[PDB]
């Protein structure tokens, strides 16, 4: 606003911000047992195979 | 000590008694005449609540 009083009237002002960011790590965790890994690859030897 | 049909024209502009004023964390005597808004009831009446 320029009125008018006594006041000092104030001139053009003025601003500059300044953001970041941030990190958010995740852990995800899953096991598997070595009788899965090992028929894995076995083949063919019978209909209970 | 006027009519009223020069009081009402009077009060509703002009500075009051040495009012006070606000924020300034104690009770000091108004200076300007720019930024204060207040328009004190104690007069016209010429009271104390």
């Amino acid at each position: 606003i320029a009125h008018g009083d006594g006041r000092r009237p104030n001139k053009q002002r003025q601003y500059i911000v300044m953001k970041a960011c941030n990190k958010h790590h995740i852990g995800a965790e899953i096991e598997l047992a070595a009788a899965d890994i090992e028929l894995l690859f076995a083949e063919k030897e019978t209909p209970l195979d | 000590n006027r009519g009223l049909y020069t009081l009402v024209n009077e009060y509703s502009a002009r500075l009051a008694g040495a009012p006070a004023t606000s924020t300034t964390d104690l009770q000091y005597v108004v200076v300007n005449g720019t930024d204060v808004f207040l328009d004190q009831p104690c007069h016209m009446l010429q009271e104390a609540y």
